[PDB]
RNA sequence: AAGGCGGCCCCCUGGACGAAGACUGACGCUCAGGUGCGAAAGCGUGGGGAGCAAACAGGAUUAGAUACCCUGGUAGUCCACGCCGUAAACGAUGUCGACUUGGAGGUUGUGCCCUUGAGGCGUGGCUUCCGGAGCUAACGCGUUAAGUCGACCGCCUGGGGA
RNA sequence: GGGGCUGAUUCUGGAUUCGACGGGAUUUGCGAAACCCAAGGUGCAUGCCGAGGGGCGGUUGGCCUCGUAAAAAGCCGCAAAAAAUAGUCGC
């Protein structure tokens, strides 16, 4: 394939599931791994251990493109905002930027009704 | 909150700096506040109750510490 | 009259038409027996965000005393002139004389 | 001469050291102007050896406002190798509030008599 | 210790972009009066100046955005 | 004024408040009937329709669950014209006006004093908290009164039935 | 068109911002990595090896110790100026 050097990480931690996706700099998603696919279902995958083993599955997924640099764009609230990039430090690609790309509307579309 | 790494700064320190920066810039707090639609009467009423408790503690600590208790 | 204050950004490829914009808008203001007080070309400037997929822009400030009809003629010619991306017209109470805080 | 009016309403002082700064002669034409400040003269003492914080350099500004001496300058204080071990151990734990008590001279410099206000 | 009352400025201009960058923060928000110390009238004129600079793209709407 | 009003810019426009002056010279207050404005939901006509979402469908929990919770989802929300005239339309406190110990702040002017640094001495308007005598069934209100009074208006005479 | 006023310290004057934080230098007095020097104090010992340790990470290329296989020392951030966790009950 095309063994590129730099990658970007996308950590879409939400309130139930945590998805890690190594893309390139340009935008094509190279590899991905989910905390729901990494060996859990239902109650377990809203814990940051599930996020860190999702990042380990993703390290398996792109330990062959020659990724030697990796900036991380975390998104959303929930479990795996911090322990996911802890696991990416364990995986060992270099981290330059740790940016937060959480979509905050400036009072835009109406959120749903409050769960009793 | 784009946060670079600087040289001779280990990643535990860089992640702590990102943590405290995102926390004080208010991403978690604002997603938890904009998850569900807090109806405008509950907005005004929660604000009034927060103002009541804020003024009440900031007055009542003097109104309780003006004496001895031991 | 009033004290309108017009500050507008021009497409960076049309940056050499801009002295023609200076002359034409000065003449279209002064022909209505209306004064014109200060006038600055800030030059090209890098933007905080891409406005219409574009990252440098040519800033022009002017402070005009003119009637409202020729001010609104200037506003529709700003909206129908392609070279200008954004244009603000702010009604100030007092007419200025001094220098802008950015040029220094 | 000068005086601060931030904590002038507020409390008194327990300790007195003859700790003046060595404020430079880039500000003589603003020293002999009258516009007083010893404003926000909180000093913190550390491995930088008694950094004062944010000294407003007298905005008369006769030097065409580029560089008179500084907009705000940090500067150190004139005490002993033993007194700046005592005050070192006193200051370097809690983020204290200290302040100058006056602005006068002994014919050479602008003398500061420091003190903490609990 | 409001700097507008400490430098006596009558009407706050919107093109002193460094003195507005003092009062926007790391994300592009507006630091409140609990953190600066401005009197509320100059805080509101400051907020209007920040909105005019943000529409004129002198300042950014958010530090992230492109 | 009440409902209410929240990015920025322009056009039209009402009101308030402050300062020294000037002026008209009781022109004032309240107001039955009468009129005007009056959130949201609703209706009519015609547009729009991203989100949200009564009705509705499916999934569960349940003894059943025509509900909460989940996945969808049409009215409606929105724009212009109208109609309805109702709300715990609340400060559960009609308007106007006078007099009566104080403190804490906020807000918006303004006078003076050396703004001698981000001060200090007063006068206005508006506004939230604590509280005195007074009052009150008590709670509490307390110079913005539920205090002491005056003018005019509205309303109540046991709970249901209603 | 000249004279006086700012070369701040009434000049025949010696740091005096007592000692700042870093100096190029000298007598004094006390450490073995400040030292000539013992077997001067002291013996199964020595210099240089290698490797591992506070709820978590970092820090001494070193504090402590060990020899054919894995263990005990000194310090920081981990919110206390408004703050972090739970379906099933009808009479
Ligand atoms: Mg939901
Ligand atoms: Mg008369
Ligand atoms: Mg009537
Ligand atoms: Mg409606
Ligand atoms: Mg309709
Ligand atoms: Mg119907
Ligand atoms: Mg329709
Ligand atoms: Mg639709
Ligand atoms: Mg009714
Ligand atoms: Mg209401
Ligand atoms: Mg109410
Ligand atoms: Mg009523
Ligand atoms: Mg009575
Ligand atoms: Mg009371
Ligand atoms: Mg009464
Ligand atoms: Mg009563
Ligand atoms: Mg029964």
């Amino acid at each position: 394939r095309k063994q590129v050097s730099d990658g970007v990480a996308h950590i879409h931690a939400s309130f139930n599931n945590t998805i890690v996706t190594i893309t390139d700099r340009q935008g094509n998603a190279l590899g991905w791994a989910t905390a729901g696919g990494s060996g859990f279902r239902g109650s377990r995958k809203s814990t940051p251990f599930a996020a860190q083993v999702a990042a380990e599955r993703c390290a398996d997924a792109v330990k062959e493109y020659g990724i030697k640099n990796l900036e991380v764009m975390v998104k959303g609230p929930g479990p795996g905002r911090e322990s996911t990039i802890r696991a990416l430090n364990a995986a060992g690609f270099r981290i330059t930027n740790i940016t937060d790309v959480t979509p905050i509307p400036h009072n835009g579309c109406r959120p749903p009704k409050k769960r009793r | 909150p784009v946060i670079k790494v600087r040289e001779n700064e280990p990643f535990d320190v860089a992640l702590r700096r990102f943590k405290r920066s995102c926390e004080k810039a208010g991403v978690l707090a604002e997603v938890r506040r904009r998850e569900f639609y807090e109806k405008p009467t509950t907005e005004r009423k929660r604000a009034k109750a927060s103002a009541v408790k804020r003024h009440a503690k900031k007055l009542a600590r003097e109104n309780a510490r003006r004496t001895r208790l031991y | 009259m009033r004290h309108y204050e017009i500050v507008f950004m021009v497409h960076p490829d049309q940056s050499e038409q801009v002295p023609g914009m200076i002359e034409r808008y000065t003449a279209a203001i002064t022909g209505a027996e209306g004064k014109i007080h200060r006038l600055e070309d800030w030059g090209r400037r890098q933007l905080a965000y891409p406005i219409n997929k574009l990252h440098k822009a040519h800033y022009v400030l002017m402070n005009v005393e003119a009637p409202q009809e020729v001010i609104d003629e200037l506003e529709t010619t700003f909206r129908f002139n392609d070279a200008v991306i954004r244009s603000m017209v702010m009604r100030t109470k007092h007419a200025v004389t001094e220098a802008s805080p950015m040029v220094k | 001469i000068a005086l601060n009016k931030r904590a002038r309403h507020e409390y008194f002082i327990e300790e007195e050291f003859e700790a003046g700064l060595a404020l430079q002669g880039w500000e003589v034409k603003s020293l002999r102007a009258g516009k007083a400040n010893i404003s926000d003269s909180y000093v913190l003492l550390r491995d930088g050896e008694a950094f004062l914080f944010g000294a407003n350099i007298t905005p008369m500004a006769v030097a065409s406002t580029h560089v008179v001496c500084d907009p705000t300058r940090t500067r150190k204080l004139l005490l002993n190798q033993r007194e700046l071990d005592s005050l070192y151990g006193r200051v370097n734990r809690e983020g204290y509030t200290v302040v100058a008590l006056s602005l006068y001279w002994k014919n050479a410099w602008c003398k500061v008599k420091i003190g903490v206000a609990k | 210790f409001c700097r507008f009352t400490a430098e006596g400025v009558q009407e706050i201009d919107y093109k002193d972009i460094a003195t507005l960058k003092n009062y926007i923060t790391e994300s592009g928000k507006i630091v409140p009066s609990r953190i600066t110390g401005t009197r509320a009238k100059y805080q509101r004129q400051l907020a209007r100046a920040i909105k005019r600079a943000r529409y004129l793209s002198l300042l950014p709407y958010t530090d992230r955005h492109q």
